[PDB]
């Protein structure tokens, strides 16, 4: 009865969406061909049910390079997706924000908007959009900015959550990452209700340490991110002792218009062998999810002060021990809140234990926790990205490409000043003041 | 930076319960009658201010705390003061707040040793500092 | 989708090109007769990028071979693997350019270029969505350079919004194959810089050293020499030909590798390179590929990077791998070798991974590096050209075939100008 | 309800711990895999019962060389221990105190403390730590001095019992034993509540004479030492007519803060065949345990005076004959007490007869005694060790290894005078005083 | 874990090394082809310490064989057990050093070390956690002592915090294999003392005495001698390769055996040593193993300990044995033989026990003793060098390759200084 739609942009978005939709089909008991052998409706929130028993997802896969979309088309999930939904271009943006936002991206935006509009008018209780995109990728960044602008123009006030991929401090795959990230942050700072932030290096370290895999290809990272997304959406999809919604997340996590960059964490992430020798109590899973090294963004919250926290437990969970563990955590020494947030925890409980994908690295668990923390430690990441951008731009590198694809240096200057203002606001709000 | 000291088993150095209360009362000029009344942490926060000027915003703490929730906020300020000076003694805040003799006596026993190590002999009037 | 047009000029281009299409056909499982005989359907998913569909499942390639003498053309036609090229594309002249600039760019090349452009235009219109051109030539000879430059200028006018690559062969430092090398090279590079996107400068004797020592070959013939160039010349393309976990194409590489319009001269590389005997004692794994790739010894250009600094570097991995180590070791390589890396370009490494290993190998890689060390390569060539030109030697017929001494003034000035900026950015802070 | 954790450091600790934890599983009826076929709980003091029927021990195995830990991993007790608990380094300390305390140990100390805090916070009524470390080794001495400094800071006032291995007078496996032993005692003197002393030379004679075994490998010695450890904590796990706790040991044996070096003793120790011809009464095993030849440290108690004792019976023991037997022991002229200790006996009776491990040398016995005598006769052991250290240090032999690994020549002098302070402290209070 | 890099120089190092890797392969059950054929899984638990895992479960040794002449390399490659070494490690020169210090350290050795160092670094990078190096050479020859010393200095500069052992073959007193022996020996020891960790001097005729008398062999070839040496050089490192009741490694031995930085010259020993005929009349037991070790007759160095005192003594047992007799009898040995033991080092015995017996024996042992009788070896060598240098004989051959007479002043002065400390500590109270 409540429907939210998801837009996956770029190769990273498409791969993450493939993993996430595999997880959803496993969770709701839908066969890959679309048929099927708390639960009754549930699948109505994601899977639109057609005349026959077939269910089709509410997804819009959009890309400019056709390789990954063709791979998905010929993949095992071929009969599921609506063939008109998969929108592909002809040439990629080539890590060029100008190409993906001005030159090329303007030739497919109308078709993408038409498909979005048809899907929205199909539903009757539309709740929000979930945008899966990266930051370094040219098409991801450019088309994300274009879609934010167009969707904000079309639908006035709706929840628009994003699941980005912040560039790692040391690990790097591209070279124009600072330009792309600065530009995209300046453009879509205004048109986003709440953006969840994920980094690849931290997930690498988590998979290496906690799960103990020495061969962690991109599939494992995609599975972890998909698990986090499903844990976020489980409150809408399933009944529970205390339900939360997208508007609840947004309201409880964003205190100021500019400060809407929380970071996510999942627990427990343990292998099969280590599962038997562990008792998996609510208190210890809270402690593990709140431990500094388990955070999925490469930054230590100890360096800053927490601003808001959202805990979501799912499974055989008792609110009494939940509240006892949260009180203990608040009493603990590492967690230090800001002076103007006397209450700093929003708690949700769900009655559906998490499901395990087959062949996956994680083990079956009867209790799961997803933690969304809005804090100050992200200021160091913003400052590092700003420093990289300034160092690269001091002598006008690649600016010839960017300008040749229909841009001007005035845009770079405005993005730089906007990022500086955002960092200053973040630090000033985080720091204490007298009276 | 501040120097640290441990306390496991020492002879002829531990003080009597009566003398420990006299030292707390004499240093701050107040009328604590039981040592277990030190659950508030108001005296504990004043001790850090005396040891190191600044390092603690004495305006944040309040000395009229009488509730279970009020007791915790006083200790959270002391938690930040410990970190800033770089000390590494974990306060068992879950156990001091209950106001029992056992845990409250052991913490002040440790704090007395910490007081002597980082005292330069300076003096002032806490009455104007408190008000 | 994103088809690539291949143009071969000169004797080197034809000999390199003839060995090149051997590898591509093997990769896609195309019989020399021209019919598909492969097994996996992934090869036929993207076959239009290089090959062209025809009646009765024929796959003639999108290649254009041009030369001024029938000696090279007759060899590829009569020899093996010559039954699949389209005879229309076999454009040849009558007499060779004679290792002359003007005889390859003005006089003899004038009539041949008009015929070629009609074949190129016909191929381009048959294309669905053009991606770019690929040209293989030599910078020392007359036919390979005289018209290859002429072809570059004419094609650039017709399709300004396209990306084309020139896999030239830089003249050898030690022994010169042709007596008048500097006149042909200097007059050529001044033309390439103006209207080309990225050039993969390779060297002859730099391949002699690699094959003799690393590959342990006593008698390196041109068949084994051109085989090395083919592998590194097909690795750069294979990212878009096959599905991968982090795709790339011609345009994606150019954006990262070319910080400034003039600075687009690269140095290729390949790995692994092992002898027939010594392949049984090495564990084929990522840690040893990166070490073999980054050492100055295993470099296909007569340039040692230790005297220069890597501006930007891209590695195009192949085969199946876990990308924890793919990006873990490049961080380790960057930190340990931070001395030879520029400081005002942070995290200057681009990495792409495919999912189809080359034939007879579990995993491989290709390394393209835009380095400052090329500064000395143009300095040496300009040094030879200046000495020869001062005495006014060998140009009594360069001027006699249309050109003039006025033309040389800009060519030498442009070359010296380019190396000034190339050196200046190395010391810039 | 009562929990105590054990830390095994070095090869000596791990090898002893491998034999000791074999005994506890036998006593509580725990299969090696973890399942199971006075008891209602009992095992909760040592075995943390997990979600399934499996029980996992509360042990932390730490070593720098991976040679011996790997043997435990592949051994018959492979499924019992928690895989994360077994902590290993990369290279050993090589009989160097400085390496295992300054250079190599410091890089792994943080990881060990992480697992200790995780296990301590899981439990609720923690009493104390049991440390099984040697004295001559590098990691068994240098590293174990690091754990005491770290543990004492984190937990203020808790019991810390050491089951050390004193270097033998004539038998000597290593050559720098005086350098390591002198340095360890000066550092861990202030952070140990009660350290039990066991010497390898004295146990060889006990196994050769009483047990009548001519092939006493290190496996046989560790079984005999393990029975002492079990009797110390036998009162926590089992009921009895007169119980003792971990704290009661600490208060009854240590008259002065420096003088906390008792020595253990076990009785009866007889073979299988000699068992039938012995009636094994309470009045004689008390006599047997007091014989000078049965003491587990190579020193005769006849040369000194007893300061305090502690008996611990178990089995079919009736308190009337226990008190009658001790009265006869007191009036015997071989046992002489100090003047200022008119009361010199502490008793404890348990109802659990000791069990026997299969294949063991000891026979089934319905009665047992464990004696912890704090006597002045141990002052001879300090004097002998101080003689060796002073002999080699005069010409500065072997010092260049210690100095170059993060130590100073000045540090040796401080540890030398400290042992001189303890040596005359031990004598000046065991000797009589005027008035 | 704790991998060991093995380096062999000279003809003796290759001949000793050839017999060494025969024993290790037998111990770990490695077929000559290079594939595991063993039975017990305990051998593969620690196989990376010496061997290196490669593709298809093939194991290759971590050895680097280097020599100035191709005579030794050709024999090991063509002969049996030559199919497992990596051909890259087979580094060799073209002309021998000619039994000259300078020709092996300055002139001919300069070219080889640059190539060898790159192979060492490549091997060390492949290592997980390096433990140390092992070098087997000769102190009398040219390349074995010349380049071996150069290798020691270069490696020491790159890996300072590592422990490496040199198993040199000390020159023999009565019979001299090369005429100019003292010049090479004295000029080498002055370098080893500076930058080596721990060295086992092994004599030649002392092996003849052991083989002829104890083993009762009429015609001991070099195969029988090298077999005897290999057992000691395998018993030292067998503690960290196999599980044991009381483990030890390379570092543990160095701490106990080396009281002072300059006093790190040892004398090895092995037991039991019985002929084929007389093995049936003796029962293998600990009482006789220890007796066979401490007697001056069974020692690998031609220096009788009765003329000196044992500073410190190690003993690395093997096989299965009761720990009581291991400690019971060493005390009995110490008390009865207390005359030849230093007084200011009490309990000067170190003992380790393993749990895997050597091939074809129930139990064995290895005795390493840092004694004072080594003094008499250096006194004899210095005496010969001083007399020869006084007449300025053969010196005009060393000066022609870089060296000078000034360099010799410290070499002899250092040797005389070292023997002064060695004497002074024996009589010190
Ligand atoms: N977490 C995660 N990140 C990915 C994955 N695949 C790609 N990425 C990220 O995507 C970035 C590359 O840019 P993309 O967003 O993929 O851009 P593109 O889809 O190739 O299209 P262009 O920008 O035109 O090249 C890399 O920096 C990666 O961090 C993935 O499977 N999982
Ligand atoms: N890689 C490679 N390069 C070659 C080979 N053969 C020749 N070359 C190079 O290519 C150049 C050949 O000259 P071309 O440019 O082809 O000129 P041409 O074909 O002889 O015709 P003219 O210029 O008129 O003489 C020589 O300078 C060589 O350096 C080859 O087999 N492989
Ligand atoms: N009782 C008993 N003592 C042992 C046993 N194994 C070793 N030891 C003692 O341990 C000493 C050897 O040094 P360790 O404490 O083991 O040192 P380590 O654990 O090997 O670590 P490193 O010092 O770095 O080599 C010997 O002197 C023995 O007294 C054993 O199985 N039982
Ligand atoms: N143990 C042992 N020693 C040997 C054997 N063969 C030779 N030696 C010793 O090693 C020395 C050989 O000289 P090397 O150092 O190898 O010199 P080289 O390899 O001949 O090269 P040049 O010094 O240039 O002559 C001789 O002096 C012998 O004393 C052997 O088979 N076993
Ligand atoms: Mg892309
Ligand atoms: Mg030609
Ligand atoms: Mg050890
Ligand atoms: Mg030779």
């Amino acid at each position: 009865m409540r429907e939210c739609i998801s837009i996956h942009v770029g190769q990273a978005g498409v791969q993450i969406g493939n993993a996430c939709w595999e997880l959803y089909c496993l969770e709701h008991g839908i066969q890959p061909d679309g048929q099927m052998p708390h639960h009754h409706d549930s699948f109505n929130t994601f899977f639109s049910e057609t005349g026959a028993g077939k269910h089709v997802p509410r997804a819009v896969f959009v890309d400019l390079e056709p390789t990954v979309i063709d791979e998905v088309r010929t993949g095992t999930y071929r009969q599921l997706f609506h063939p008109e939904q998969l929108i592909t271009g002809k040439e990629d943006a080539a890590n060029n924000y100008a190409r993906g936002h001005y030159t090329i991206g303007k030739e497919i935006i109308d078709l993408v908007l038409d498909r979005i509009r048809k899907l929205a008018d199909q539903c009757t209780g539309l709740q929000g959009f979930l945008v899966f995109h990266s930051f370094g990728g040219g098409t991801g960044s450019g088309f994300t900015s274009l879609l934010m602008e167009r969707l904000s123009v079309d639908y006035g006030k709706k929840s628009k959550l994003e699941f980005s991929i912040y560039p790692a401090p040391q690990v790097s795959t591209a070279v124009v990452e600072p330009y792309n990230s600065i530009l995209t942050t300046h453009t879509t700072l205004e048109h986003s209700d709440c953006a969840f932030m994920v980094d690849n290096e931290a997930i690498y370290d988590i998979c290496r340490r906690n799960l103990d895999i020495e061969r962690p290809t991109y599939t494992n990272l995609n599975r972890l991110i998909s698990q986090i997304v499903s844990s976020i959406t489980a409150s809408l999809r399933f009944d529970g002792a205390l339900n939360v919604d997208l508007t609840q997340f947004q309201t409880n996590l964003v205190p100021y218009p500019r400060i809407h960059f929380p970071l996510a964490t999942y627990a427990p992430v343990i292998s099969a062998e280590k599962a038997y020798h562990e008792q998996l109590s609510v208190a210890e899973i809270t402690n593990a999810c709140f431990e500094p090294a388990n955070q999925m963004v490469k930054c230590d919250p100890r360096h800053g002060k927490y601003m808001a926290c959202c805990l979501l437990y799912r499974g055989d969970v008792v609110p009494k021990d939940v509240n006892a563990a949260i009180a203990t955590i608040k009493t603990k020494r590492s967690i230090q809140f800001v002076d103007w947030c006397p209450t700093g925890f929003k708690v949700g409980i769900n009655y559906q234990p998490p499901t395990v994908v087959p062949g996956g690295d994680l083990a079956k668990v009867q209790r799961a926790v997803c933690m969304l923390s809005n804090t100050t430690a992200i200021a160091e990441a913003w400052a590092r990205l700003d420093h990289k951008f300034d160092l690269m731009y001091a002598k006008r590198a690649f600016v010839h490409w960017y300008v040749g694809e229909g841009m001007e240096e005035g845009e770079f200057s405005e993005a730089r000043e906007d990022m500086a203002a955002l960092e200053k606001d973040y630090e000033e709000v985080g720091v204490d003041s007298v009276e | 930076m501040a120097v640290n000291v441990y306390s496991t088993s020492v002879t002829s150095e531990n003080l009597s319960r009566h003398d420990m209360l006299a030292w707390v009362n004499d240093s701050l000029h107040l009328n604590y009658t039981k040592i277990e009344q030190l659950c508030s942490g108001a005296a504990y926060c004043q001790f850090m201010d005396m040891l190191f000027p600044g390092c603690v915003h004495l305006r944040k703490v309040k000395f009229q705390a009488k509730l279970e929730h009020e007791y915790i906020h006083n200790f959270k300020v002391l938690q930040a003061a410990f970190k800033k000076m770089g000390v590494d003694k974990i306060i068992p805040v879950e156990k001091l707040v209950k106001g029992k003799f056992q845990d409250n006596f052991e913490f002040i026993q440790w704090f007395k040793k910490f007081f002597d190590a980082n005292y330069d002999g300076k003096d002032y009037n806490p009455l104007l500092a408190r008000q | 989708m994103r088809e690539i047009v291949h143009i071969q000029a000169g004797q080197c281009g034809n000999q390199i090109g003839a060995k090149f299409w051997e590898v591509i056909s093997d990769e896609h499982g195309i019989d020399p007769s021209g019919n598909y005989v492969g097994d996996s359907d992934l090869q036929l998913e993207r076959i239009s990028v290089y090959y062209n569909e025809a009646s009765s499942h024929k796959y003639v390639p999108r290649a254009i071979l041009v030369d001024l003498e029938p000696g090279t053309m007759d060899s590829v036609r009569s020899g093996a693997f010559g039954h699949l090229f389209r005879p229309d594309n076999f454009i040849f002249g009558q007499s060779g350019a004679g290792n002359n600039w003007a005889k390859g760019h003005y006089t003899e090349g004038a009539e041949l270029v008009d015929s070629v452009l009609d074949v190129v235009r016909k191929e381009c219109e048959n294309c669905d969505c053009l991606q770019g051109f690929q040209l293989t030539h030599s910078l020392g000879g007359g036919t390979g350079s005289g018209m290859g430059t002429l072809l570059i200028s004419k094609v650039r006018e017709e399709y300004p919004d396209r990306i084309m690559n020139t896999f030239s062969v830089v003249p050898s430092p030690k022994v010169s194959d042709t007596v008048v090398e500097p006149y042909n090279a200097t007059l050529s590079i001044h033309q390439l810089v103006e209207n080309t996107d990225e050039t993969y400068c390779i060297d002859n004797e730099a391949l002699y050293d690699i094959c003799f020592r690393t590959l342990k070959l006593a008698t390196p013939t041109y068949g084994d020499l051109n085989h090395l160039v083919s592998a590194t010349m097909s690795g750069v393309t294979t990212s878009l030909r096959f599905p991968g976990q982090l795709n790339a194409d011609l345009r994606k590489l150019a954006v990262n590798m070319v910080p400034f319009p003039r600075l687009h001269f690269f140095m290729p590389g390949f790995a692994p390179l092992t002898a027939r005997g010594s392949q049984q004692y090495r564990a084929l794994t990522v840690p040893e590929l990166t070490q073999q790739m980054f050492d100055a010894k295993n470099m296909m250009a007569a340039c040692d990077p230790r005297h220069g600094r890597y501006l930007t570097v891209a590695t195009v991995f192949r085969g199946r791998m876990s990308m924890k180590e793919v990006d873990e070791q490049m961080l380790a390589i960057q930190s340990k070798n931070s001395s030879y890396f520029v400081e005002w370009i942070p995290n200057n490494v681009k990495v792409a991974v495919c999912d189809i290993p080359p034939r007879g190998l579990k995993m491989s890689s290709t390394f393209i590096g835009n380095s400052t060390a090329i500064q000395e390569l143009f300095k040496r060539i300009s040094e030879q050209f200046t000495a020869m030109f001062r005495r006014k030697a060998f140009l009594h017929w360069y001027t006699g075939e249309g050109m003039d001494e006025m033309e040389f003034t800009e060519a030498e000035s442009n070359m010296n100008d380019l190396v000034s900026e190339y050196q200046q950015y190395q010391d810039a802070t």
